[PDB]
RNA sequence: AGCCAGGAUGUUGGCUUAGAAGCAGCCAUCAUUUAAAGAAAGCGUAAUAGCUCACUGGUCGAGUCGGCCUGCGCGGAAGA
């Protein structure tokens, strides 16, 4: 789930998170969920959160997800002594920072959008907070 | 949006920006309308509660500077990445 | 902290005598109570009371807001006291009073046979009704709470010691 | 209607006179037979609608003796002959048949005048317009 | 009974009460929902 | 806040069905009367009734509440 089909390179720097990036402003809808901390995000967590919102809002409104994994990351399949090059990629990963808006909604009531994002936030590794369109 | 007051600023950048944003003032600018850009400081009282309503961006605003009152419109709004805080704001002349 | 403002009100049947911290109150319930205003100060106006804070004691109106309730409970305690609400359920079950010793039969090996605290009387007008008599609102509720605790109410049988209350803790059976 | 409190509703259909789940669970214990009920309104159905058995409200007294709160054509059955609707309209102002004229609404109101208590022809409208609002049918021009 | 680790305010007959340092659930309509800690 | 008193009318709402009286599928989130009253939250249950409610009023009487900002805490919290 959630990775590209062609890649120029797959062996990559793990790197660190700067705590800034693009974000803060809601622009696909009227309500959203913001990261409000540092951590690590996977495709299984995004799908578990997608599967959560579809129980609250069902078929109502449209749902936008501006987030997708940042890098391929290498892993080896069993517990092992390191050496003889990097392993292989079975999943991609992203580092998230406090200003990132993760999910956006519009065609739904505010007290339902907040309740659906509370249900989706239970699938995520960090405390998250509700955000509005802020008229601009 | 009924008339608001502002004051001219001369000290600027990073440390002066953070020392202005001390839970009391904000930086702002007025530009365009065939006149030069003006740098101003704004008290936190009204402007934050005004930008809660969409009419703040679709209807003109009257601002007092050096005791004299002029017409402007809101154009851009810079926000803080990890707290609900206002960093800087733009106004265009009318 | 609003309740220290209250007038409290007293019936004509109390004379309300006071000297420093000591308040002396009596009435037709056979009691002569001497109660203390030690951490707070009270002033009487023949029919109404006012409380306030003392020098070297807790500031504000909070510890005064408690002192009104205890004095009202003793003005009631010396005049007429407090009414019945404790009950028993079960056939052959029996409450009985043997002077300062009480008995409660619940189909078990021994009928409790417990001895009363100081300043309290027990009465049984019928073998399934329990009345506690005195002037202290606390002891007549504490001894009922120590008595209800013997074996405790049974879920489907409903049997044991209960209070007069519209809530039902007796459970109904289910189909298997 | 009048005095409708604690009462069950049932359709006078012979197809519904054998399956017990569509029936209130005490009505048979309360002494009623469902086929005797269907028979007791068959000529009262035939004389106001063809093919559709009426929904009726039932009441019971001593010696299992039952009586009805219904004897007039229902507002929902009159409306299906008055507007281009098949069986209802659901959402307001989505279909071109989803409207009725106030003049025809106050006309069919008098077809139910034997179940009107308001003693006024405007109070007949106030007692049928709610079924149009419930059906998603537009009553404003 | 149970404790689990968190409490919900799921009905109107439930108010949830903190007594002698601990929070608990009581429901006069349904003893099935008694819970300790929160 | 508590204490006290109410919680209508169109209406048996409309449709769909296996199924019914918020409360086993679906639709509007209607209008008049009124100081006030939903096709809704949790119970009741085989159900209904009804409560615990939304929603208003009396009584009393001057502050009161959710969220949010910013300082500081508690319980959550087991091992040889």
């Amino acid at each position: 789930m959630l990775q590209p089909k062609r890649t120029k390179f797959r062996k990559m720097h793990k790197g660190r998170n700067r705590g800034l990036a693009q974000g803060t402003d809601v622009s696909f809808g009227s309500f959203g969920l913001k990261a409000v901390g540092r951590g690590r995000l996977t495709a299984r967590q995004i799908e578990a959160a997608r599967r959560a919102m579809t129980r609250a809002v069902k078929r109502q409104g449209k749902i936008w997800i501006r987030v997708f994994p940042d890098k391929p990351i290498t892993e080896k399949p069993l517990a092992v002594r390191m050496g003889k090059g990097k392993g292989n990629v079975e999943y991609w990963v992203a580092l998230i920072q406090p200003g990132k808006v993760l999910y956006e909604m519009d065609g739904v009531p505010e007290e339902l959008a907040r309740e659906a994002f509370k249900l989706a936030a239970a699938k995520l590794p960090i405390k998250t907070t509700f955000v509005t369109k802020t008229v601009m | 949006m009924f008339t608001i007051n502002a004051e001219v600023r001369k000290e600027q950048g990073k440390g002066a920006s953070r020392r202005l944003r001390a839970a009391n003032k904000f930086p702002a600018i007025i530009y365009g309308g065939k006149e030069a850009p003006l740098a101003i400081e704004l008290d936190h009282d009204k402007v934050m509660n005004m930008q809660a309503k969409a009419e703040f961006y679709s209807e003109v605003l009257t601002i007092v500077v050096d005791g004299k009152e002029i017409k402007v419109k809101a154009q851009d709004v810079q926000r803080h990445p990890y707290k609900p805080k206002l960093q800087h704001i733009d106004f265009v002349r009318a | 902290s609003r309740v220290a403002k209250a007038p409290v009100v007293v019936p004509a049947g109390v004379d309300v005598k006071i000297n420093g911290q000591v308040i002396t109150i009596k009435g037709k319930n056979g009691e002569l109570t001497r109660t203390l205003n030690d951490a707070v100060e009270v002033k009487h106006a023949d029919n109404t009371l006012t409380f306030g804070p003392r020098d070297g004691y807790a500031d504000g109106w909070a510890q005064a807001g408690t002192a009104r309730a205890l004095l009202n409970s003793m003005v009631i305690g010396v005049t007429e006291g407090f009414t019945k609400k404790l009950q028993l359920v079960g056939v052959g079950y029996r409450a009985a009073v043997k002077g300062n010793v009480i008995n409660l039969s619940l189909g078990f090996s021994h009928p409790v046979d417990h001895q009363l605290p100081a300043g309290i009387t027990a009465e049984c007008p019928t073998q399934t009704e329990i009345v506690l008599k005195g002037a202290d609102k606390q002891v007549i509720g504490q001894v009922a709470a120590d008595l209800r605790a013997y074996r405790r109410p049974e879920p489907y049988k409903g049997k044991g010691v209960r209070y007069a209350d519209e809530v039902v803790r007796t459970k109904e059976a289910k189909k298997k | 209607a009048k005095k409708v409190q604690a009462y069950v509703k049932l359709q006078v259909a012979a197809g519904m006179a054998n399956p017990s789940p569509p029936v209130g669970p005490a009505l048979g214990q309360q002494g009623v037979n469902i086929m005797e009920f269907c028979k007791a309104f068959n000529a009262k159905t035939d004389s106001i609608e063809k093919g559709l058995p009426i929904p009726v409200v039932i009441t019971v007294y001593a010696d299992r003796s039952f009586t009805f709160v219904t004897k007039t054509p229902p507002a929902a059955v009159l409306l299906k002959k008055a507007a281009g609707i098949k069986s209802g309209s659901g959402k307001p102002n989505k279909d071109k048949v989803g409207k009725i004229s106030r003049a025809q609404l106050q006309e069919i109101a008098q077809t139910k005048a034997a179940d009107m208590t308001g003693a006024d022809i405007e109070a007949m409208t106030r007692s049928i317009e709610g079924t149009a609002r419930s059906m998603g049918l537009v009553v404003e021009d | 009974m149970k404790v689990r680790a968190s409490v919900k305010k799921l009905c109107r007959n439930c108010k949830i009460v903190k007594r002698d340092g601990v929070i608990r659930v009581i429901c006069s309509a349904e003893p099935k929902h008694k819970q300790r800690q929160g």
